RNA sequence: CAAGACGGACCAGAGCGAAAGCAUUUGCCAAGAAUGUUUUCAUUAAUCAAGAACGAAAGUCGGAGGUUCGAAGACGAUCAGAUACCGUCGUAGUUCCGACCAUAAACGAUGCCGACCGGCGAUGCGGCGGCGUUAUUCCCAUGACCCGCCGGGCAGCUUCCGGGAAACCAAAGUCUUUGGGUUCCGGGGGGAGUAUGGUUGCAAAGCUGAAACUUAAAGGAAUUGACGGAAGGGCACCACCAGGAGUGGAGCCUGCGGCUUAAUUUGACUCAACACGGGAAACCUCACCCGGCCCGGACACGGACAGGAUUGACAGAUUGAUAGCUCUUUCUCGAUUCCGUGGGUGGUGGUGCAUGGCCGUUCUUAGUUGGUGGAGCGAUUUGUCUGGUUAAUCCCGAUAACGAACGAGACUCUGGCAUGCUAACUAGUUACGCGACCGGUCGGCGUAACUUCUUAGAGGGACAAGUGGCGUUCAGCCACCCGAGAUUGAGCAAUAACAGGUCUGUGAUGCCCUUAGAUGUCCGGGGCUGCACGCGCGCUACACUGACUGGCUCAGCGUGUCCUACGCCGGCAGGCGCGGGUAACCCGUUGAACCCCAUUCGUGAUGGGGAUCGGGGAUUGCAAUUAUUCCCCAUGAACGAGGAAUUCCCAGUAAGUGCGGGUCAUAAGCUUGCGUUGAUUAAGUCCCUGCCCUUUGUACACCGCGUCGCU
RNA sequence: AAAGUUGCUGCAGUUAAAAAGCUCGUAGUUGGAUCU
């Protein structure tokens, strides 16, 4: 049918890796900045180029790519990497603890904690 | 590429026991011709230039020249 | 390296005014010099004293340098299948231990290639001719006289039997006019005929795994066993005297070694049509109900038209009405039979279902 | 009711026994391991020639009883050859008592005793300690449970301890860093556990046990897959379905066989020969046949030769031939030579199985191979996949692999699009004017523009691009908008191969054969085409959707120094004159055919269709006899849609229709291309055939050729 | 001699040739610590 090979596709993934600011979902903004870039015979191999280009950042927008590696990944995954919320979950203001793990705390030295309230295993 | 590349010269040697066939199939490079190779590279090869390493924006600056 | 898609890094190149700098321009040519290390050493007459020069740098007759690169030129004659690589541009001291071995190697598969290409050359026909010069000569066939008629898959051959002077009672009597058929086992165009013996339950399990000449031999005993039905109930059919291999001999039909003609070749009349189509209408129903086998090659061909009796021959194909196919080939015997008969301006020729019914 | 049998299900990698073996209740008799022991002896032990007890099944003597099953034996089926095979009966045996036999794959294919070296938790027995649960909450111990621990067992799981040729083993480990104790036993494969001897047994047979001779291997692990007919998956109009055109049914042409011939050169013989060898041959071609001519035998040696080696030759004879080819005729010619010895040339003369090159085929496929890294001693393996994906090992993603390269793709030519660009007196239009005819037509004439039509160069354009579904929501697959095109047709074509064709294409060619009444050259004629018959392409038809005639009206490749226009004579074929064109300039606006309208013929072997045959005419050629072709009357035959079988094809396609080129002095029924008219069906499969591709196994085992004869 | 293919040094015995069907047992062979 039409499948891409492996020049086609290794070329877009490798423009889709360096030079990801001047392109852009539009596809013909692609095609003449592939021209400007890599200096390509046919013009067959250029159009099919920019296909994959376009085809692969119409991708990027359902998440990561298994294929490519770059540390930039838009600006709003790098804003979900680093949300912090408000309250710590680990800060919890009781702690239903087994009698096991409390004798551990009393036999190290630990025995004197506030936060912890010793339930029983029925 | 088949016509410009190679440089096929088959020739025909004569020994005491016959006749022997010699075929010299010699592909041509790249780096347009300075004396050596055609202009033209193969019609599959894409060389992609890295880009000059730009200058982030830090502070808005007007400078006047 | 070599990647078709590649990487440019001419952003990062500072300054090449002049490009074609004459430090990397070196012309290297040393093929037709005497520079080149790929060329004959003009060999010295061998020494008889055993070694060259004296004192210090006495260089002796072996000496494991010299003789590396003897093995190593003794191996580039070697056999073309082998693959040496570049010994001579690399100084190459091969030893015997090793270039015996690999020398061995090279004898060893140019023997092997050579037993494989002489395996591969060590890979009416002769044998039917000395069946019949055999036969000839038992007396049973006087001479064979000639070719009758020559068919797809057998040849039919006009022959004089021999008078046999064996006195015994039990002893079948040989006709003066024999043909015999041949069938032909050169020819691999015979394979429909699976057909018509795979579905027979008498040859079913011996067919199922014969080879093509026994599949011609069980068609031909096939063929004698139908005519000697055809025989035992009246019908006129020629008679089988002998049957060797894939050959079998029948009583020929006509005189003077003239073959009977057929039905399509003879001009007979109105009322000689009409009997011939009730003869061949009495024959079929007799092949169905006595003899209990089809013909199923019933045609114009297959009927011979020989003093006012019409004879069918070519029973190889005949099959039993229990066949799976039986009818049906029936139907379209009945139905052939019916087409020549109207043909030929017989009027009180049945259709062909009423043939069929009939029959 | 009786007779003997056997204790299933409970039955587990559980238990016991030295092993063989050992499952119905209860009782009796002695045994026995493990456990527990601040019990008793105190080295009493481990392994063991001789010797001894036990030793499954089968077997052997005596007795008993005999259900069932059953060697032997008796039936019946089954066939080219069954005597193995299957179903029915049935003796010894299988059952108990008392004596022999003492052998098994009697196996863990792993002697016994002792120590050490990783871990884990299940199970049986005994013992120890307990959160706690149950005996209708048990009144306290106690059995059935749970959580552990110890000893001794039958096993298991995991590991890069270690070992091993490896499979594998926690013992097969603690082994060239080689010694805890002890018994048996092996020394290449057969002969052979055979003969002989001894001994046991009633016997069958057991134990012990060679030699002669013969053989260079036999044997053990592991790796790749030839090969599977073993299986599924997959692809193909050189396969199928649905169909169209047919072929095979006639006539003719051509090719290949056979039959003749002086010769009817020659190769090629399923696809991968048979309108192929540019192979449509009057001579040539031409190799073949029937006969002639010449040396066009270089060069070296020797002889002849100047007092001539010779060449050529008029006239007559011969001769098809002004063939001195030979004789007569005697004229020429100045070493240009001749005769043998040598060896050179010329071969379309032999070997494509000695070769190169070229081409064809497997295959127009779907593979091929390194580098670095992992595993293994190594052969080798991963990369080269579970799956999905595509025309594609084309791709996605898993992933001890990561990246590549060749092939496919990309590429190149052609086609559809550009009212944007380039610019045309060797292309075209429009306008104006000049006319000509009745504001319309002019391919009928000239200058203003102009590039829409025509040319041919650049650039652009189409990418699964956008949308909706499907999707392992990846890769990509169906449908739709817009668009000229959501996409044609070819060229090139990998690794590994084929005894595929070609010496007959070469002044390519190795060994050669011949070389002067030549297998060399040339000439004359014949033949390649000869015909009882067979096999393949191809062309005409079988009529009405047709044929005849008249009128009408549109191309494209693309040749041409021969292509031809125009005028004249002829009915045609043709002939004469004058021109142009070495070429978008001329033929030509290429007034092509099928097709479009009208007339006549009306189902009739008919005027359909023109095979065969006579006569005449013209051209090309030295030469048309074997009709070279072309033209005109006449003759009008098979053939009324074709058996078995079979070919090709998916969209400007198949079919129908003609034009150009190649061959060509003379010429297309062939072929290479080109337009014109223009469809049906399907868009799906393994049903035939062919080719794949993955998995598993994987480097001819055995039972069923002889009788006699004399020296 | 290579032959560690005669093995005391110094071979082997699950699958390549090979551990007796099993147990007792005499001769043989080897035998816990412990006395300056």
């Amino acid at each position: 049918g039409r499948v891409r090979t492996k020049t086609v596709k290794k070329a877009a993934r490798v423009i889709i890796e360096k030079y990801y600011t001047r392109l852009g979902n539009d596809f013909h903004t692609n095609k003449r900045v592939c021209e400007e870039i890599a200096i390509i015979p046919s013009k067959k191999l250029r159009n099919k180029i920019a296909g994959y280009v376009t085809h692969l950042m119409k991708r990027i927008q359902r998440g990561p790519v298994r294929g490519i590696s770059i540390k930039l990944q838009e600006e709003e995954r790098e804003r979900r990497d680093n949300y912090v919320p408000e309250v710590s979950a680990l800060d919890q203001e009781i702690i239903e603890v087994d009698p096991d793990t409390k004798e551990m705390l009393k036999l190290l030295d630990f025995g004197s904690l506030s936060n912890l309230q010793v339930t029983q295993p029925t | 590429p088949v016509n410009y590349y190679v440089d096929t010269a088959v020739r025909h040697v004569l020994l005491r026991q016959g006749v022997l066939g010699i075929k010299v199939k010699i592909m041509l490079p790249w780096d347009p011709t300075g004396k050596i190779g055609p202009k033209k590279p193969l019609p599959d090869h894409v060389s992609i230039v890295e880009p000059k390493d730009e200058i982030l924006p830090t502070t808005p600056i007007s400078e006047q020249k | 390296g070599d990647s078709k898609v590649s990487i440019s890094f001419e952003n990062y190149r500072k300054v090449h005014p002049y490009e074609d700098s004459d430090s990397s321009e070196d012309e290297v040519d040393w093929q037709d010099t005497r520079d080149d290390p790929y060329r004959p050493a003009k060999p010295v007459p061998t020494p008889k004293k055993g070694f060259i020069g004296k004192g210090k740098d006495i260089t002796t007759k072996h000496d494991e340098v010299v003789c590396g690169r003897k093995n190593t030129a003794r191996m580039e004659n070697f056999a073309p299948e082998f693959q040496v690589g570049d010994g001579i541009g690399m100084d190459l001291k091969l030893s015997n231990h090793v270039f015996n071995a690999l020398k061995q190697h090279a004898y060893s598969e140019e023997r092997r290639s050579a037993r494989l290409h002489e395996k591969k050359e060590h890979s009416v026909d002769p044998k039917t001719r000395l069946l019949m010069y055999k036969m000839v000569n038992s007396g049973m066939l006087e001479t064979i006289t000639g070719c009758i008629s020559t068919g797809k898959e057998s040849v039919v051959f006009h022959a004089y039997g021999g008078s046999m002077e064996d006195e015994k009672e039990d002893s079948k009597v040989i006709p003066t006019e024999c043909a015999i058929k041949v069938f032909k086992t050169t020819l691999n165009e015979f394979k429909n005929r699976d057909k018509y013996i795979k579905d027979d339950f008498r040859f079913k399990d011996r067919f199922s795994k014969l080879n093509p000449r026994k599949i011609i031999r069980m068609w031909a005993e096939k063929e004698m066993h139908n005519l000697a039905r055809m025989q035992r109930a009246g019908i006129p059919c020629p008679t089988v005297v002998l049957l060797k291999k894939h050959i079998l001999v029948m009583s020929f039909i006509g005189h003077d070694q003239v073959p009977a003609p057929k039905l399509k070749e003879v001009k007979l009349n109105s009322e000689e049509m009409k009997e011939a189509y009730y003869q061949t209408l009495h024959l079929m129903r007799q092949l169905y109900h006595e003899c209990t086998l089809v013909h199923a090659d019933l045609s114009e061909y297959n009927m011979l038209w020989h003093a006012g009796k019409v004879w069918l021959i070519d029973v190889s194909q005949s099959v039993e009405p229990t066949h799976p196919h039986g009818l049906e080939f029936l139907f379209r015997d009945c139905r052939n039979v019916s087409q020549f008969f109207q043909k030929g301006g017989v009027k009180e020729a049945l259709s062909e279902r009423e043939l069929f019914n009939a029959v």
